[PDB]
RNA sequence: UACGGUGCUGAAGCAACAAAUGCCCUGCUUCCAGGAAAAGCCUCUAAGCAUCAGGUAACAUCAAAUCGUACCCCAAACCG
RNA sequence: GCUCGCCGGAAGACCAAGGGUUCCUGUCCAACGUUAAUCGGGGCAGGGUGAGUCGACCCCUAAGGCGAGGCCGAAAGGCGUAGUCGAUGGGAAACAGGUUAAUAUUCCUGUACUUGGUGUUACUGCGAAGGGGGGACGGAGAAGGCUAUGUUGGCCGGGCG
RNA sequence: UAAGGUGAUAUGAACCGUUAUAACCGGCGAUUUCCGAAUGGGGAAACCCAGUGUGUUUCGACACACUAUCAUUAACUGAAU
């Protein structure tokens, strides 16, 4: 899921970023702790993906 | 055709215990089953189900470590689904 | 009878706490000391 | 806005717990373990946006965590924030 | 690398089975493996009526040693020891004796 | 009432006398041993601003975060 | 539960300091309890601390601490100016009632108030790390006025032993 | 490098991978809360509070960055004189 967005431009990617956040972490975390989520690896990647989303963007703006 | 108002609820339990499962239903007159993982095992001395229709409660006692699933429950059309682990002493 | 310790946590960390311990030469070596031996507490604080 | 919309991740859980839970529902107002950071309005902000509900006013409180276990040495539990949050009139979650 | 792996056809060699073959099932990171048919020991597990289990005695396969085994040829019908050649990039494993590639 | 409690309803609700070490009193009287500080507050203007900005009032509205708040506390919860 | 007995300027009630979940509810009785223990401040699990107005933070300083430069000292360091910290003292404001198993001047009902921002409308010299005022203060004593508070009568409800 | 992996007590859940973006090892990067020389001021270490800059198709208040001291050098300023 790398270098698939290694080129995904900077304003483009604030995008998903959010898209990652915006539903899926909030609503998991919802959805989750109210006993729901029972696909709990769910979890883990999101928070991965925002990782990878951040280490572009980073890596391709300013440094 | 009726849906389920009140969905089950994850409960953790220490083997011997006693879990609880709630689900309202939309229309009286019925009746569904309870199934760990997916298995319909059947009221025993370890079961305990007891639902008057318009309402289906479930009391599962000293639950072994095997219970380690999730209690979806079947009716007409409605079908819940909560997260339940034995956990041992 | 009123006996030796009574207690107060304002004299204790004004007396023994960590900033007291870092405003001298020595305090300092106290601590030193403490984080060679490896201990868990340097100096019983908040 | 006033608070980055990144930052309304200061919602972490309800708290429906207790009857003080729901008997306060029964009566107005929800209750959440919210963030530790948050600030009362910052969190009535997570809830409009988020939650779509109206909310007149919010209340914090700091539970302490519970030190507990073990022979010799000990283990302790993390703070954490609740909620009683209260919402305006035509209530719905 | 790793000489005996997962979906392999091997026969043991030492003690209680000796000389009985099997798949083996799975391969743990102590230097074990469990093998099919092979060693059985018989637990005495509780009954639960939740995870519809009978209880009673249940009969299951241990982990053996790695060293306990070797993997079955075939070819001869006897055990033989395994090796890495390079084929086209390949790490391949191949028997000795009779310098196979499996 | 599941015998722990929990609901519901609900009369009169005045006067006289007494009365503190509390308040009036940071008062009053008197005495010698002669009884913190600084800010908030009020007022005064300097540089400075003069239609501005500020200042005063009425009404309206918005803000007041954060941290503590359980329990013991002349004690079986503190020093012993 | 009915008797009996004990404190009542406490052996009742609210806190500070100190402790730090001991609070409440279920559950268990091995160990802890100088005995038993179905009980506990004991084990396990869950719950419980809601504030513009109480308090801290905050403004203000006492003792005293620290102290750019500085003076002094073999080194380490010492003292101290400008300052900056430090409450045991000064500084705006909420009360009667209700409710939780467990908080409440924080939640709810009734009825209030404090200080700033912004706006409208009137009317106006505004303005300091500065001046002055105030804040601002001892001991004893003497009564007067008064409240808490009490007693009686009236009033209300109930009683006819 | 690889057929197995998601550190340990520590099972379980939900997963991930098998011919190369599973895991694991090495090189170089990235992120790197708060306290601590702590360096914006304070302080009972892990906390309180700022000045100035930035930042808002909901441009208030909050968030971020910078602001210690000494030395050397430069520049600009500049008493009694
Ligand atoms: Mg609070
Ligand atoms: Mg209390
Ligand atoms: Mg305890
Ligand atoms: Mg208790
Ligand atoms: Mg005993
Ligand atoms: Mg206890
Ligand atoms: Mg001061
Ligand atoms: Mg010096
Ligand atoms: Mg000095
Ligand atoms: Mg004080
Ligand atoms: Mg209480
Ligand atoms: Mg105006
Ligand atoms: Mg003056
Ligand atoms: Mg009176
Ligand atoms: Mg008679
Ligand atoms: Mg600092
Ligand atoms: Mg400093």
């Amino acid at each position: 899921m790398k270098a698939k967005e290694l080129r995904e431009k900077s304003v483009e990617e604030l995008n998903t970023e959010l898209l990652n956040l915006l539903r899926e972490q909030f609503n998991l975390r919802m959805q989750a702790a109210s006993g729901q989520l029972q696909q709990s690896h769910l979890l883990k990647q999101v928070r991965r993906d925002v990782a990878r989303v951040k280490t572009l963007l980073n890596e391709k703006a300013g440094a | 055709l009726i849906e389920v108002e009140k969905p089950l609820y994850g409960v953790e339990v220490f083997v011997g215990e006693t879990a609880h499962f709630e689900i309202e239903l939309s229309e009286p007159d019925v009746h569904g089953q309870w199934k760990l993982k997916g298995q319909p095992l059947t009221a025993s001395p370890d079961c305990e189900i007891i639902e008057d229709g318009k309402k289906h409660i479930l009391i599962l006692h000293n639950c072994q470590l095997g219970m380690t699933g999730e209690v979806s429950f079947q009716a007409a059309n409605a079908k819940s689904a909560a997260n339940l682990k034995v956990k041992e002493l | 009878m009123k006996r030796t310790f009574q207690p107060s946590v304002l004299k204790r960390n004004r007396s023994h706490g960590f900033r007291a311990r870092m405003a001298t030469k020595n305090g300092r070596q106290v601590l030193a000391r403490r984080r060679a031996k490896g201990r868990a507490r340097l100096t019983v604080s908040k | 806005m006033i608070r980055e919309e990144r930052l309304l991740k200061v919602l972490r859980a309800p708290h429906v717990s207790e009857k003080a839970s729901t008997a306060m529902e029964k009566s107005n107002t929800i209750v959440l373990k919210v963030a530790k950071d948050a600030t009362k309005a910052e969190i009535k902000a997570a809830v409009q946006k988020l939650f779509e509900v109206e909310v007149e006013v919010v209340n914090t409180l700091v539970v302490k965590g519970k030190v507990k276990r073990h022979g010799q040495r000990i283990g302790r539990r993390s703070d954490w924030k609740k909620a009683y949050v209260t919402l305006k009139e035509g209530q719905n979650l | 690398a790793a000489k005996i792996r997962r979906d392999d056809e091997v026969i043991v060699l030492t003690g209680k089975d000796k000389g009985k073959r099997g798949k083996v099932k799975n391969v743990l990171s102590s230097g074990k493996v469990i093998v099919e048919g092979i060693n059985l020991v018989k637990k005495h597990q509780k009954p639960v009526p939740a995870l519809n289990q009978p209880g009673g005695i249940v009969e299951k396969e241990a982990a053996i040693q790695v060293s306990n085994v070797a993997i079955f040829n075939a070819a001869t019908g006897k055990a033989d020891r395994v090796g890495f050649r390079f084929e086209d990039g390949k790490k391949v494993r191949f028997f000795k004796s009779n310098s196979e590639t499996i």
